[PDB]
RNA sequence: CUUGAGUGCAGAAGAGGAAAGUGGAAUUCCAUGUGUAGCGGUGAAAUGCGCAGAGAUAUGGAGGAACACCAGUGGCGAAGGCGACUUUCUGGUCUGUAACUGACGCUGAUGUGCGAAAGCGUGGGGAUCAAACAGGAUUAGAUACCCUGGUAGUCCACGCCGUAAACGAUGAGUGCUAAGUGUUAGGGGGUUUCCCGCCCCUUAGUGCUGCAGCUAACGCAUUAAGCACUCCGCCUGGGGAGUA
């Protein structure tokens, strides 16, 4: 049943670095089954960083999230964005359920030197 | 680094008069007895230099108050010099 | 002479038996080298705030000793070690 | 004037804590440096333990 | 009034300039999950930061209110950060854009209706 | 003789030091589940990885490093420096009392130690980062800034090296000379039933503002760059030259 996999309830996991954003939609457990990128639909370079560019492609995201059937889902959000903001949103006017909103930033207890320069 | 106990006994034991507590000789004393216990934790660690300074500080206090004793009287610092068996 | 507080905890997977079998003999290796306990308490069941490898929970109990400094720490650093029926402990002083 | 801090009293320890389970600094609790000074080691002795979480947020 | 250099300055701004915003700015009550944008002259002594905000309009001004009391802290680690000569001053103003923008895409209602 | 110095007695705080053990986050990598055509990068690109299943998500594992919050114009140390927790060993400082020794003190050439980072030797380890090096980008040119990797090194043990804008650019010791206001560790008194409050007095640090005074000015000002005494180190135009 892993393509037509019917739960309404999964996880909504959203990537934006300040270059590209990655979205993609996994179960509960975190099963993915769909995901968008600006880079998968033309989008190249500063245009990618957009935040509306992060909008489409999570709309695009959301139409085959609710292919397979999809209604509640929470958000996770990693790494500064530029298009998070509107993302929920952007997920809530697709036809969701967002239930919880969970920012999931990363942050070393200082593990590893960062990169000196940029 | 020696206990308080062990403190009070070298204080008893080098004392000059019965409520003396400071003095060259019981100073002196438990001054070895520290410089005796911070040299044997020096020998376990080695590479400890801040209390190799404090056992210097310590040495010099002890050679200051050796210096006193034997210009002050010289009967006294003899027998003492051999009651811990020192400055040879 | 000083008071080394210690709990640890055992894993939820033990029997009662092996529970108090442990407890026992955790207690007797403590004591047997010159430490005497002074207070072995069984705070019991109580919920982790993490998994600790892969069991959500444990047995909370405490043993206080007196003893000379090194009567405590001796066994647990290997016993503990070796021992994985143990997964936490710690020694505290006064 | 508790005076001394323990780190199985965890009430205490839940009190001065943050809704992300990080120590919450001096100026919002208004506490004392000796004080926090003895609340910080509390709270890292019963985070070592699993008595109290590293990063909750669930 | 813009060259190649003063775009590199403002996006290495705009990444550690959005760290430092909501990783170090305890103090004002009203913290925000921002998203932002930078511009800077050709000389490097003048920023704007374009920036977008979530909550009333009494809210967005609690936090410019407190934006403007952390400007000294926001000014200094960011010194303390690049190798920048001049720290350029800062002001911090909403990305109109955003409203505009949606305001752009309304009248595309009137252009599908009217021929629908 | 007790005032300086020191030992006591009762207390206090501390990332002071050395050794062993323990823990969480994060990191890279490996394995597994889902899952398809992208990922990361920049100003834009490009180099590179990706159909052999990448990136993303979830779980498990391996190893190394450093300890997010606390965190402070805070603390400790002679300096360099020292922040996860526990234990062991250990140095220094401060407060109050002060019966105890009774000037036992200060400075300190030669001497002997410690001494950031880099670097050298023998080994070990190596996760991130990254001189050199390779490629791409940029440029009139770019050997550089930017990107993609990456060796020595960064880490550990024992030695060597002994330098820094090692800085308060202010040597150490002592005494005197207006104030105001924070802050760390104590002590005492008063008020309040009670200090958990507050106020007053005080010792030792650590800040800011300011008299007299000093300075060429900037400025310093009880943490003096003021008023004095003791001892040590050093200077006598710039370059040549830290050269022969």
């Amino acid at each position: 049943r892993r393509v037509k996999k019917n739960i309404e309830n999964g996880v909504a996991h959203i990537r934006s670095t300040f270059n590209n954003t990655i979205v993609t939609i996994t179960d509960e457990f975190g099963n993915a089954l769909s995901w968008s990128s600006a880079g998968a639909l033309g989008f190249k370079g500063s245009k990618k960083s957009t935040p509306f560019a992060a909008q489409m492609a999570s709309e695009t995201a959301s139409k085959s999230a609710m292919e397979h059937g999809l209604k509640t889902v929470e958000v996770t959000v990693k790494g500064p964005g530029p298009g998070r903001e509107s993302a929920i949103r952007a997920l809530q006017s697709a036809g969701l359920e967002v239930t919880a909103i969970r920012d999931v930033t990363p942050v070393p207890h200082n593990g590893c030197r960062p990169p000196k320069r940029r | 680094a020696i206990s308080q106990e062990r403190k009070n006994e070298i204080i008893k034991e080098y004392r000059v008069h019965e409520t003396d507590t400071g003095s060259p000789e019981v100073q002196i004393a438990v001054l070895t007895a520290e410089i005796n216990a911070v040299n044997e934790h020096l020998r376990t660690h080695k590479k400890d230099h801040h209390s190799r300074r404090g056992l210097l500080k310590m040495v010099g206090r002890r050679r200051h108050l050796l210096n006193y004793l034997r210009s002050k009287d010289i009967q006294r610092y003899r027998e003492l010099i051999k009651s811990l068996g020192i400055r040879r | 002479m000083r008071t080394y507080e210690v709990m640890y905890i055992v894993r939820p997977n033990i029997e009662e038996d092996a529970k108090k079998a442990l407890v026992e003999r955790f207690n007797g290796i403590l004591a047997t080298e010159g430490a005497e306990v002074l207070e072995a308490k069984d705070w019991g069941k109580r919920r982790l705030a993490y998994e600790i490898n892969d069991f959500k929970d444990g047995f909370y109990n405490i043993v206080r000793v007196k003893s000379d400094n090194n009567k405590a720490t001796d066994e647990f650093q290997r016993l503990a070690k070796i021992s994985d029926d143990i997964i936490r402990y710690m020694v505290i002083r006064e | 004037g508790i005076t001394h801090i323990d780190y199985k009293d965890t009430e205490l320890l839940k009190r001065f804590i943050s809704e992300r389970g990080k120590i919450l600094p001096r100026r919002v609790t208004g506490t004392s440096a000796k004080y926090q000074r003895m609340l910080t080691t509390a709270i890292k002795r019963s985070r070592h333990m699993a008595l109290l979480p590293y990063v909750k947020e669930e | 009034m813009s060259s190649m250099r003063a775009e590199r300055v403002g996006e290495q701004m705009k990444k550690e300039l959005m760290d430092i915003i909501n990783n170090k700015v305890k103090d004002p009550r009203v913290g925000f999950i921002t998203i932002t944008d930078v511009v800077l002259t050709n000389d490097l002594s003048q920023a704007k930061v374009f920036l977008t905000v979530l909550g009333n309009d009494k809210e967005v001004e609690n936090t410019f209110k407190a934006l403007d009391k952390a400007k000294g802290f926001i000014k200094s680690e960011l010194g303390s950060r690049m190798r920048l000569r001049i720290m350029p001053e800062l002001m911090y103003e909403y990305d109109q854009s955003i409203e505009y923008g949606n305001k752009i895409e309304r009248m595309i209602q009137d252009l599908h209706k009217q021929d629908r």
